[PDB]
């Protein structure tokens, strides 16, 4: 549910990421973990930057974050979302 | 327990800035409280230090000029009052966020609510100068 990124259907891994951008959180503390457990689920190597600094023309929107995601793990070698 | 519990009014000037604002804060002292976001808080009372910080981000969500340069998910976190975050390698473990920092120590003396002896920090900054 929880462990790696494939305990996630893209569904679910879009749901995380638009919790994360829109600061729908109970404290600062709680967004904060939440956020480092999205860079432990998706292994890229520009961490918090994916949601806070995208490279020039990259969409910051949810669907975008989880598309750029998506297609770094599919080219890097990486187990992808369930299903 | 801690003297940034106790109220207090905040006052000072702070400091013309630009659009390089935060990339200030992972230099030197850290970048300077904006004069526009003073204005907005002097004379202000706060009941504790949390309590301005708090009031700092959520005046910045609202400024034109400091907000246009964070991004969308930087923007919700302001709006809620939340410090927002760095960039990743400015970050320190599960220090993520910006910081604010008494330049003369309140241990030593320093004012807690002064403006002027407030700077935004990064996680990496902020520990090297307290480290010295
Ligand atoms: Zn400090």
């Amino acid at each position: 549910l929880k462990h790696s990124i494939s305990d996630y259907t893209e569904a679910e891994f879009l749901q995380l990421v638009t919790t994360i951008c829109n600061a729908d959180t109970s404290s600062e503390e709680e967004l904060a973990k939440l956020v480092t457990h999205f860079e432990e689920m998706t292994e890229h190597p520009s961490g918090s930057d994916l949601i806070y600094y995208p490279k020039e023309g990259d969409d910051d929107s949810p669907s975008g974050i989880v598309n750029t995601v998506k297609q770094w793990r599919a080219a890097n070698g990486k187990s992808g979302f369930k299903q | 327990e801690s003297k940034r519990n106790k109220p207090g009014k905040a006052t000072g000037k702070g400091k013309p800035v630009g659009d390089k604002w935060l990339d200030d804060a992972g230099k030197d002292s850290g970048a300077p409280i904006p004069d526009r976001i003073a204005d907005k808080l002097r004379d202000k009372e706060f009941k504790s230090f949390d309590d301005f910080r708090k009031a700092v981000w959520e005046e910045v969500s609202k400024d034109p000029e400091l907000s246009k340069n964070l991004n969308p998910s930087n923007k919700s976190s302001v709006s809620k009052g939340y410090s927002p975050f760095t960039p990743k390698n400015q970050q320190v473990g599960g220090r993520k966020v910006y910081e604010l920092h008494h330049d003369k120590p309140i241990s030593q003396g320093g004012e807690v609510y002064d403006m002027d002896n407030i700077r935004v920090t990064t996680p990496k900054r902020h520990i090297d100068i307290h480290r010295g």
